[PDB]
């Protein structure tokens, strides 16, 4: 039914934390440990089969 | 029928007022800010030119 | 800062610059006179 | 073997294991001082120049 | 107070000084550099 996607420019964008820039240092060389790290998980979490 | 006609955007806001606070951060800080809490931009103060 | 000192409201976080005696009747009796507006609470930011 | 390294245990097989002997792994607090000041930052930006180090 | 010849035109009328702006290029590091800058009578902050 003569229809098409046409791409021109795309780009990625990002909105940074604003602060004083001793403690933007600090609390990630806190996160840069073995322990302490990151994880997440999402409600559908869940396998699928069909 | 194709003609080769364009679309003009915009937007409808009309109740609500804008907010720009003071502080370094734009979150909630309310009467106390962090920009204008410094004794330097309180007391001997600057004028505003806009 | 003293030029709150009146104000209060950077003198005192937020609850105890009146007379404290009178908490009482807010925790125990409030539903009467639930005020903790004629009094209105203090605003806070670190720096 | 079975009493070289083992740890005899209370019970011979059980349920929840506690934290002695059974090599909890710590690694020392990396102790770095500051990448930048903060004491020589305030004074300058509220009275004059701006800075990016 | 400012008075001119009569202009044709809406034309700017281009107002400086000789107002100072100076800039160090300040280096601790090899790697990084730090610049403070400043225009000296107009507080940058």
């Amino acid at each position: 039914d003569g229809a098409s996607i046409k791409f021109d420019s795309i780009c990625l964008y990002a909105t940074f934390f604003p602060m004083a820039h001793n403690t933007a240092s600090t609390l990630e060389a806190m996160l840069r440990n073995d322990t302490n790290d990151q994880s997440f998980n999402d409600y559908l979490s869940a396998a699928n089969m069909l | 029928t194709a003609v080769d006609s364009i679309t003009q955007k915009k937007f409808l806001c009309d109740r609500t007022l804008w907010r720009i606070p003071f502080s370094s951060n734009f979150m909630s800080m309310g009467a106390l800010t962090d920009l204008g809490q410094n004794l330097l931009y309180a007391n001997s103060a600057h004028a505003l030119d806009m | 800062m003293p030029q709150w000192s009146y104000m209060h409201i950077s003198g005192q976080d937020a609850s105890e610059y009146l007379s404290p005696g009178l908490v009482q009747f807010a925790r125990a009796t409030e539903t009467y006179f639930s005020l903790n507006n004629k009094f209105r609470n203090p605003t806070v930011a670190p720096t | 073997q079975a009493a070289i390294t083992t740890t005899p245990r209370n019970n011979l097989n059980p349920r929840s294991w506690p934290a002695a002997l059974v090599y909890q792994e710590s690694p020392a607090p990396t102790t770095v001082v500051l990448p930048r000041d903060a004491q020589a930052e305030v004074q300058m930006t509220n009275s004059g120049a701006q800075l990016a180090g | 107070t400012f008075e001119v010849d009569p202009m044709d035109e809406p034309t700017l009328l281009y107002v400086l000084f000789e107002v100072f702006d100076v800039v160090r290029v300040h280096r601790p590091h090899r790697g990084v550099i730090e610049t403070v800058y400043l225009r000296t009578p107009f507080s940058a902050g």
